[PDB]
């Protein structure tokens, strides 16, 4: 159980593991589920948002942010953590633009944000950012990339990944989908049905689906799904979820 | 003690929780209830004033920060007051540099950024104050509830504090009129909400209630015993 | 004209197994005369003496900080300071304030502690180290003493001859300038005795 | 910036019925020398507001970078609000006043215009913070030359047609080229309207050398 | 400006014109020179008008703090020294000050003159400003340590009018104060023209 | 000096004189104003030499950092941005005009100029230095579009030759560089080769 | 002041003067201007003498630390990079004209930093007040890829022209020779002008000077 | 297990309480009883001396002090803590009389003092400030543009306008008595008589001249602390 | 090498009546010999019984006005009370001396209502000195407005005249005539005029054009 070793993030285990980042893993797996898929000419994002109370307005706690004009922001974990990480990432992108004069590559932004989130992982006076976030972009001269960065600090490249209480579940049902060929039009449908099947209705009901994407379909610009395409995706979901 | 995981905000539970943050969240459950409603063009903040003794004044729970934006506090006096001076300074800085009012969403975003630092970094205690934010901007009225977990929500309404679940379920019963109500209607709805929070032996007197209303053309104005008098004259009687 | 603000005249000499250092005694402002007990020559040891030329108060400050740091070094090491270390030390003391320079041009002289080989050195305002095998002067009378010590000095000069040569050189050099003069102190130091004198020149 | 090296031509600004028109040349001039003749001094900041400038192009690119970062942040939070032309005017005033007050001034006479909520804005902050909202604006020697002309065309009729405004700014650039040596035969027109901001150009100048034939 | 303040057996008076000029054009003729900083301590005026007002208001704050902390009234000497030090650290970058610290405390009626240059000097007869010499001449011709209250008032008005009359950078109104063990008092304010009529014959 | 760089379809050719003087005395007649900043991005330097070399090493470090982090060679736009910010941040103390020429796979051959004061701009021909006030009319009269590597070479040779014979701040030799997908070709003109 | 530098077929030869002047009066006739930095690199300074001295010891100490940490012989590019960085740090406030030349694993090298802080690699370069005469010789008689002894007399006659065409240089010549297997620190290489013989003894014997007071303090 | 949360002010109880602040609150009861009452004619402040020795100089022990001629104070808690609080309050009142050249209202006085308070857990203490909550409860009374006004300050930084508040060891009992003894139309003389009555009922010893310090602030005069003769006059009636 | 202060002119007149304060300015914004815009009022409302008017370096003018509005905002937030005219005057003195050695190059004139419904005009030297007056003109034509207002409003240098008080219409005609004279006399002013009156009921404004030349 590691008692006496997991009171700080600068203390290793007898097996050689920092238990703070593992507890952050646990917190992320105890959070909401978000999927993303990169299409042929862009990337799309999907958030399963639980309406804890109908008193909450729609669009509250918006979770699919956009770090840059061409870079989105999907994230699972703590909303305060999500906003702080988004803010530091936005400042990083703005500094990159101010110093280097062009758009930040997704891989380079992921590397910088992973270094920064690591800088909060290994200190003792601070705590690792217990939230896992997504990076997505589309550049006409670079391509499309997707990255998942967890509080552990590892920024690996995933074609399309999920984070939350249905990590393995979403892996099982996103593996059956063929991915690399179709574009956002034929990928939003799959994302919608995947999100609507991973959610549990008997327990943790009352969820809504919000979506966002980046790509040439909006001129390499990240934005939420248009209301018409949004209701069309919901209609395909209700038809396909039967 | 298995709860050695709640002595500072910078340690996680084995189950992946920050128990200090949860205690800060429960802290604002101690303060008095406060419920807010918003119309097509008007947002109301109504709170239940409390007094240390009947021989002394009631503790103010509605705070004015700027002509268009207003806040209501429920929790620690110190943290809420500090947040209020921070709000006033930022609103003034926005008026000075941009000559435009601070957006409600932007204000609440900077509030979240400010209050996340105590949650993340060792040192300052987490801001254990539940804030109800009601203002006006381009797309109309907004009600923002900033939970002491450094989180905020865009809500049609919210009651935060002691026995606020009664007001929560009252508003859950009464969504269907909030959007289309005028000033008096929304005010009476909020008053019925607090009356639901308040037990049987007590009633919403003049000294007991504090009402703050903002709108498109009407600034965030807070009413008192004499000022709440016309608004409570239209108030009905308690369905007891 | 900063040198003319107070002025001064110092000279250092060495002979056969002995050293002779001489300095002016005048103290006065750029125009008016005040005293005659100014100390331009200072003992950095039993056989080590340093001559200073520059602003009067700058001279005293650099002398005092030098004495402080030199006693620090002597306590740290426990050994007598060998004069080349002294010359590098004074060069550092002047140079460490390159952007705030002390407009002071000092001079040192002494002997090697082991083989008793005399050594003299010259320093610049901003602290350029320089060593001569013959002689060195500093102050307002640089031209005259330079020329007549070039025309007067001989190598391998005996101790009594050393005292006579330094006395004649300093007196006939200070006869050629006014701001520095009116009394000169002469210190000849040998490994056996230290005869401290003051040659009788003109009081004018 | 204590020694101006690169300056800007006149920047003309007139708010017409339906939007705002800005014109300036490509004369990136190193002193009197026409160092550059293809630099666009006019460039939009958002869909509902835009800005052109005169003075050192270096601080102009500093400013467009800073303001572009601010507006991309504005559209990045996704809050619906955009910097109203009053907002850019205020930011420029306070920022450049503070920049000047520390004896590092922004040597740029600045023109800001926009069309929002059916109302036309036309502001101008100078090298030193004197800023205002007026129907017709001109910078450099434009304040000497075209500003009286725009005032004459507005004193009897402050409202001007889109073709009328276009021909007015064309004729003002014509007289600018006729009477100023810091102009190039090419200007960018920026028309910010309800449907948005659009940048066009350039056009040349024709000098009636009848002055030359009867001077002979 | 022109301020005269001389000490005698009965007390100390103070003189003040009211003319404020920016070069040639008279900015104002209704300027209160001597400042009512404290009910028992009086401050004068010279040099930069705003500099004087700011520094005297700072000193007023300081003496109020002192009397509230030590629960005893601040000495006039202490106040003068406090002014001197608080303006001294500002010496050299653009300060223009000349001021008299006048008041009666346990060590008798005190008077000290403070200035931007740096003198904090005590003494019986204090005259600074444009017409300082004109006031000094008449006062030293008429100074006796034994001036009785009514005759001290008469000679005070005489010397102050002589000062405000002989100067070209002075005019407007006149401010006159007297200090006693119960504090200072506003004695009179006679204009240049009315007092011209009185002193013409 | 006379640093004229002009881009062509496939890259950019950049030339310079070899004269550096401290007063009326020629200190060094073998000066190279073309400092390789990377494998396929170069620079042209005018003004105070020390500032140009210092900022050259600084940006060499910065785009080496960027190229090694992205595992991809930098774009000309990023480099030119680095020179722009470096010049502006020291514009009160920087007396240096830089031409950022080079080729990248993203777009091709690009010429970026940051003259005195720090205009980050791009154009066809970027002439700089005290010798750039003479051939401006000469290039405007001899400007044509699409000079091949040979035609670009002749443009450089004649233009810098007029600068050489007409201006006293341009002397020594003429150094050329050709940057393309094949790589970088650096050539030197001396003797009878210069017209 | 004269500093000169050439590269010969195998290494470097350096030539320096020995006259140091303050104002318009010479201070010393045999100052040492060839400065020790490394057992494989060497520098010559000009301008403010104290600045040259202190910057040379600073760079020599830093470079010795560098070499000891590496264990390898230091390279010329490293030394000149630190030298130019620190020279540009002060932005010409130091009047130090230095020329740097040495031999590394890449071969002989020779750089020249002006006091403002600019440098260039040259096969042959000189600086100083007498730089005109030295560089005139450098274009007149110098030959590249040229042997050791002919390098020696080339540099010697170049510095001789410097001393005989400038007031601020001479009375000694010192040379430093750098090679992959040779370091020849010739000091003095050849004195060009010895002080003339004194014809008249000024007769400074005993008793010629009177004294005020006596004071005797024995020691040791 | 409370013990893990009392150590330090930056800890949160499972019930969300600030145990360090609560301990500071209870530390007020260590101080002597102070009673202030608000009337239309003014405010009067009554306190207990708790003299340790007859050789004591009664002027030294300060339970009521003057922040400005228009305002009055009362203390209960640590002497040094309240000394810093009162010095800051006086500095602030002179700051206002400097910036706006006016007399600054008692609610703003308690605002600024509470700003100095509740700053224990603030990062601006890097130069040096309270790492621990201030340990004195403050009673502010005076006359401003809103007439006579009395404010009670809580070491946590909270303030409330109180018609009649009692702080100190007997705060509960004195407050309970003031609850029924207070009327809105009470005159200054009868209010002060009632206040000394409550002190007599509350204080551990008999009321003599050296057992009570008495203060009054009215719109007419400035802050007046009752002298020995005035204290005798007001106590002979009772 | 640089001038942080450019002259911009302007005229601020503030006559404080018996139960009102009448504060006036000209909306001409011109620099040296060039003219920026004829529409730029120099009157700035602070609160319902206090209105500031400042002239000088126009950037300094706008920054001063924003600073006073900001200080008003803190004063209202903290003291929960709108401050008096004298409070705003002391505020102006403090803020102006806070930049004493980098002086705020602006002539400030503040007019408002005292707590007894009495007129309040405070003449502010750009150095920081302030006085209580019933009338004051500042900026570019203060020297010429001073003596006429002295003889007519201050009853100076005139005898055999009843010391009559000021009225509403009387002072209204007064200020109107004095600006007609001021515009017709000084070439550095013109193109408009703005007149503001504040009394017990609140503030009022009126705009009259003037000679364009």
């Amino acid at each position: 159980i590691g008692t006496g070793y997991d009171l700080s993030a600068s203390t290793f285990s007898p097996d050689g593991r920092v238990f703070q980042v593992e507890y952050a893993m646990k917190a992320v797996e105890n959070s909401s589920t978000a999927i993303g898929i990169r299409c042929k000419d862009g990337v799309v994002f999907g958030v399963e948002k639980l309406v804890l109370s109908k008193l909450y307005e729609e669009g509250s706690n918006k979770r699919l942010f956009n770090v840059d004009r061409h870079v989105g922001m999907a994230v699972a974990g703590l909303l305060a953590d999500a906003r702080s990480l988004a803010d530091i990432a936005r400042e990083e992108a703005s500094n990159f633009r101010s110093n280097f004069g062009y758009n930040i590559p997704l891989k380079h932004l992921a590397d910088r944000v992973a270094m920064y989130v690591h800088a909060y992982t290994l200190y003792s006076a601070v705590r690792p950012f217990g939230c896992s976030f997504m990076l997505g972009s589309y550049s006409v001269n670079d391509g499309a990339q997707l990255y998942m960065i967890d509080p552990s600090g590892v920024s690996y490249g995933y074609w399309g990944c999920a984070i939350g209480k249905a990590r393995q579940a979403a892996k099982t049902e996103i593996e059956k989908l063929q991915m690399k060929e179709m574009t956002c039009r034929d990928i939003v449908k799959e994302v919608a049905k995947i999100i609507y099947i991973v959610h549990d209705e008997v327990k943790d009901k009352a969820f809504e689906l919000e979506l966002s994407w980046v790509g040439e379909l909006t001129n390499g610009r990240h934005e939420i799904v248009p209301k018409d395409i949004r209701e069309e995706a919901e209609k395909y979901a209700k038809e396909s979820l039967k | 003690f298995r709860n050695q995981y709640d002595n500072d905000v910078t340690v996680w539970s084995p189950q992946g929780r920050i128990h200090q943050i949860e205690y800060a969240m429960e802290a604002v459950k101690q303060g008095s209830a406060t419920v807010g409603l918003k119309s097509k063009t008007h947002a109301v903040l109504v709170a239940l004033k409390r007094a240390q003794s009947e021989l002394a004044a009631h503790q103010k729970k509605i705070l004015h920060v700027d002509n268009h934006i207003g806040i209501s506090i429920a929790g620690l006096t110190a943290d809420a007051r500090l947040l209020c001076n921070f709000m006033r300074q930022e609103c003034l800085d926005s008026r000075f540099v941009f000559d435009r009012p601070l957006p409600v969403s932007r204000l609440v975003s900077l509030i979240g950024s400010k209050t996340q630092i105590p949650t993340q970094r060792y040192g300052r205690r987490p801001y254990g104050v539940g804030l109800l934010i009601a203002g006006y901007d381009d797309m109309g009225p907004h009600i923002f509830q900033t939970c002491p977990s450094a989180n905020y929500f865009d809500c049609r309404a919210m009651s935060i504090g002691a026995r606020s679940q009664s007001a929560r379920t009252y508003l859950e019963r009464h969504m269907s009129e909030f959007m289309e109500c005028n000033l008096n209607e929304l005010v009476k709805h909020g008053l019925r909400a607090l009356r639901e929070t308040l037990p049987a032996e007590q009633d919403l007197t003049t000294k007991n209630v504090s009402i703050g209303i903002v709108g498109k053309d009407l600034e965030f104005t807070i009413y008192d015993d004499d000022d709440v008098s016309p608004f409570l004259e239209g108030l009905e009687e308690r369905p007891q | 004209s900063i040198m003319s603000y107070n002025g001064g005249a110092v000279m250092a000499m060495k002979g056969k197994n002995c050293v002779a250092i001489a300095a002016d005694r005048r103290f006065g402002i750029q125009a008016q005369m005040v005293t005659t007990d100014f100390q331009k020559i200072f003992p950095m040891g039993d056989r080590l003496y340093i001559g200073l030329a520059g602003l009067a108060t700058d001279v005293q400050t650099v002398a005092q900080r030098l004495k402080f740091r030199l006693n620090l070094y002597e306590l740290k090491e426990g050994r007598q300071i060998k004069p080349y270390t002294l010359m590098s030390m004074v060069a550092n003391l002047l140079y460490e304030k390159r952007f705030g320079p002390y407009y002071t041009e000092p001079v040192i002289a002494g002997l090697d502690p082991k083989t008793f080989k005399p050594f003299i050195c010259s320093l610049d305002l901003i602290g350029c180290p320089m060593v001569t095998d013959d002689f060195v002067v500093s102050g307002t009378c640089a031209e005259q003493m330079y020329g007549m010590c070039e025309s007067l000095w001989e190598p391998n000069m005996d101790p009594d001859h050393l005292f006579e040569t330094i006395s004649q050189a300093m007196l006939n050099a200070v006869d050629r300038d006014a701001v520095s003069g009116m009394g000169v102190i002469v210190h000849i130091i040998e490994k056996d005795k230290i005869t401290t004198r003051t040659l009788k020149a003109r009081m004018d | 910036t204590q020694n101006p090296m690169v300056t800007g031509t006149s920047v003309l600004g007139v708010k017409f019925e339906g939007g705002v028109v800005i014109a300036a040349d490509m004369l990136g001039s190193y002193g009197s020398l026409a160092r550059f003749r293809n630099i666009s001094r006019i460039m939009r900041v958002n869909n509902s507001t835009m800005l052109g400038a005169s003075g050192d192009y270096a601080d102009f690119q500093y400013l467009k970078q800073v303001l572009g970062q601010m507006v991309i942040d504005e559209e990045l939070l996704g809050d619906g609000h955009s910097y109203s032309p009053r907002a850019i005017h205020s930011w420029l005033t306070r920022a450049m006043y503070s920049r000047r007050s520390k004896m590092n001034p922004l040597w740029n006479t600045m023109v800001i215009g926009g069309y929002a909520d059916g109302e036309s804005f036309l502001g101008y902050v100078d090298m030193l913070g004197v800023a205002y909202e007026a129907p017709s604006l001109a910078t450099g020697y434009g304040a000497y030359l075209a500003q009286p002309l725009l005032r004459e065309v507005l004193e009897k009729q402050p409202v001007l047609s889109q073709t009328e405004a276009r021909d007015l700014v064309e004729r003002c650039m014509r007289v600018l080229y006729y009477r100023d040596a810091r102009s190039y035969n090419r200007f960018q027109i920026a028309t910010v309207t309800e449907k948005g901001v659009e940048i066009e150009g350039p056009l040349s100048t024709e000098t009636n050398w009848d002055i030359a034939h009867m001077i002979s | 400006t022109t301020t005269l303040a001389f000490k005698f057996r009965h007390g100390v008076i103070v003189a003040a014109d009211s003319r404020a000029t920016a070069g040639a054009y008279i900015a104002s003729q209704t300027v209160k020179k001597v400042i009512e900083i404290n009910p028992y301590l009086l401050g004068t005026m010279a040099g930069g008008a705003a500099d004087c007002s700011f520094w005297e208001r700072l000193l007023a704050r300081q003496c109020r703090i002192y009397e509230l902390r030590n629960k005893e009234r601040i000495s006039v000497a202490a106040a003068s020294k406090l002014l001197a030090n608080m303006v001294y650290q500002y010496k050299g970058m653009g300060l223009s000050m000349g001021t008299m610290i006048c008041g009666w405390d346990k060590r008798g009626p005190g008077l000290y003159y403070v200035d931007s240059e740096g003198n904090r000097i005590s003494g019986a007869t204090f005259s600074v400003g444009s017409g300082s010499v004109y006031a000094y001449g008449v006062m030293d011709r008429g100074y006796s340590y034994d001036l009785e209250v009514e005759q001290a008032y008469d000679l005070a008005r005489r010397a102050i009018y002589q000062a405000t009359y002989r100067d070209a950078y002075s005019g407007g109104a006149v401010n006159l104060y007297h200090v006693r063990e119960d504090g200072w008092i506003r004695v009179s304010s006679d204009n240049v023209a009315d007092l011209h009529e009185k002193y013409s014959g | 000096t006379t640093i004229m760089a002009v881009q062509f379809d496939g890259g950019v050719v950049l030339g310079a004189d070899s004269r550096t003087t401290t007063g009326s005395y020629i200190a060094n007649r073998v000066t190279d104003k073309l400092t390789p900043i990377h494998d396929r991005i170069f620079c042209c330097r005018s003004g105070s030499a020390a500032d140009t070399q210092a900022v050259a090493d600084a940006v060499t470090y910065q785009l080496g950092f960027h190229s090694i982090e992205l595992n991809e060679p930098p774009l000309v736009h990023t480099a030119a941005s680095l020179f722009k910010e470096m010049c502006y941040r020291y514009r009160e103390d920087l007396m240096a005009g830089i031409i950022i020429a080079g080729w990248d796979p993203q777009e091709g051959g690009q010429v970026y100029s940051v003259p005195m004061g720090g205009m980050m701009v791009r154009q066809s021909f970027a002439i700089g230095g005290s010798g750039s006030s003479y051939i401006y009319g000469y290039v405007d009269a001899t400007y044509r579009e699409g000079m091949t590597k040979e035609e670009c070479l002749q443009f450089t040779a004649n233009a810098l030759a007029l600068a050489m014979e007409r201006d006293g701040s341009s002397g020594g030799v003429i150094r050329l560089a050709a940057i393309a997908e094949s790589g970088v070709e650096r050539q030197v003109l001396l003797g009878d080769q210069i017209p | 002041t004269t500093i000169a530098g050439v590269v010969y077929k195998d290494g470097i030869v350096l030539g320096a003067d020995t006259r140091a002047t303050e104002g318009m009066v010479v201070a010393d006739k045999n100052c040492s201007k060839i400065h020790f930095i490394s057992p494989n690199i060497y520098c010559c300074g000009a301008g403010t003498a104290a600045d040259t001295d202190m910057t040379t010891q600073l760079i020599s100490s830093n470079l010795e630390l560098h070499s000891l940490s590496t264990g390898r012989l230091p390279r010329v590019v490293t030394a000149n990079r630190m030298l130019k960085q620190m020279l540009f740090r002060y932005q010409g406030y130091i009047g130090a004209a230095l020329v740097l030349g040495g031999v590394d694993v890449t071969g002989p090298h020779l750089y020249s930093i002006y006091p403002h802080g600019s440098t260039d690699k040259l096969p042959y370069v000189t600086m100083g007040s007498g730089s005109l005469a030295a560089m005139a010789v450098f274009e007149d008689k110098f030959r590249p890829d040229m042997e050791e002894e002919e390098a020696k007399n080339l540099v010697s006659e170049a510095i001789a022209a410097g001393i005989f065409n400038d007031l601020g240089s001479g009375s000694n010549i010192d040379l430093c020779v750098i090679s992959k297997n040779k370091l020849d620190f010739l000091r003095p290489y050849t004195v060009p002008n010895k002080k003339g013989t004194r014809l008249g003894r000024y007769r400074c014997e005993k008793g010629t000077t009177a004294v005020l007071t006596e004071k005797i303090t024995p020691l040791e | 297990t409370r013990s893990e949360y009392d150590r330090g002010v930056n800890t949160f109880s499972p019930e969300g309480r600030l145990f360090q602040v609560e301990y500071a609150i209870e530390a007020i009861k260590l101080g002597s009883t102070a009673i202030g009452i608000q009337t239309s004619e003014g405010v009067c402040l009554a306190v207990e001396k708790r003299i340790t020795s007859p050789l004591m100089e009664p002027s030294s022990i300060e339970k009521i002090v003057e922040i400005d001629a228009h305002i009055g104070c009362a203390m209960s808690g640590l002497i040094k803590d309240a000394k810093t609080l009162i010095d800051k309050a006086r500095v602030e009142t002179q700051n206002h009389w400097f910036t706006y050249n006016e007399t600054m209202t008692v609610e703003s006085v308690t605002q600024a003092v509470s700003n100095l308070a509740l700053q224990f857990g603030e990062e601006d203490a890097d130069p040096g400030a309270m790492s621990r909550p201030f340990g004195v409860a403050l009673l502010f009374g005076g006359v401003d543009e809103k007439g006579p006004q009395l404010f009670h300050m809580d070491p946590s930084g909270t303030f409330v306008q109180c018609d009649a508040r009692a702080i100190g060891s007997a705060s509960e009992g004195a407050q309970s008595s003031l609850q029924e003894v207070y009327h809105k139309s009470m005159t200054l003389k009868e209010a002060i008589k009632s206040s000394l009555i409550i002190l007599k009922q509350v204080m551990e010893e008999k009321l003599n001249a050296t057992n009570i310090e008495l203060a009054t602030v009215q719109p007419g005069q400035n802050f007046h602390m009752f002298t020995k003769e005035e204290l005798e006059e007001v106590i002979k009636d009772i | 090498r640089f001038s942080p202060y450019v002259f911009n002119g302007g005229t601020i007149l503030a006559i404080a009546g018996e139960d009102f304060a009448i504060v006036a300015s000209d909306t001409r914004l011109s620099e040296g010999f060039s003219i920026h815009t004829r529409d730029s009022p120099k009157c700035y409302k602070l609160t319902d019984k206090t209105v500031i008017g400042c002239s000088g370096f126009h950037g300094d003018c706008l920054t001063l006005t924003k600073i006073i509005e900001a200080r008003l905002k803190m004063y209202k937030h903290s003291n929960n009370k709108a401050m008096t005219t004298g409070a705003i005057a002391a505020m102006l003195s403090t803020i102006l001396y806070s930049r004493r050695f980098f002086p705020y190059y602006v002539y400030n004139i503040i007019g408002g209502l005292d707590e007894e419904g009495k007129g309040a005009v405070y003449s502010f030297d750009p150095v920081g000195s302030y006085q209580r007056d019933s009338f004051k003109a500042g900026g570019s034509a203060s020297a010429m407005l001073q003596p006429l207002l002295d003889n007519q409003v201050g009853f100076k240098n005139m005898q055999n005249v009843e010391h009559v008080p000021l009225s509403l219409d009387r002072a209204m005609r007064l200020v109107k005539d004095v600006f007609i004279s001021a515009a017709e006399r000084d070439v550095y002013t013109g193109d408009a005029l703005r007149i503001c009156i504040v009394t017990k009921e609140g503030i009022r404004e009126e705009t009259v054009s003037l000679r364009k030349d």
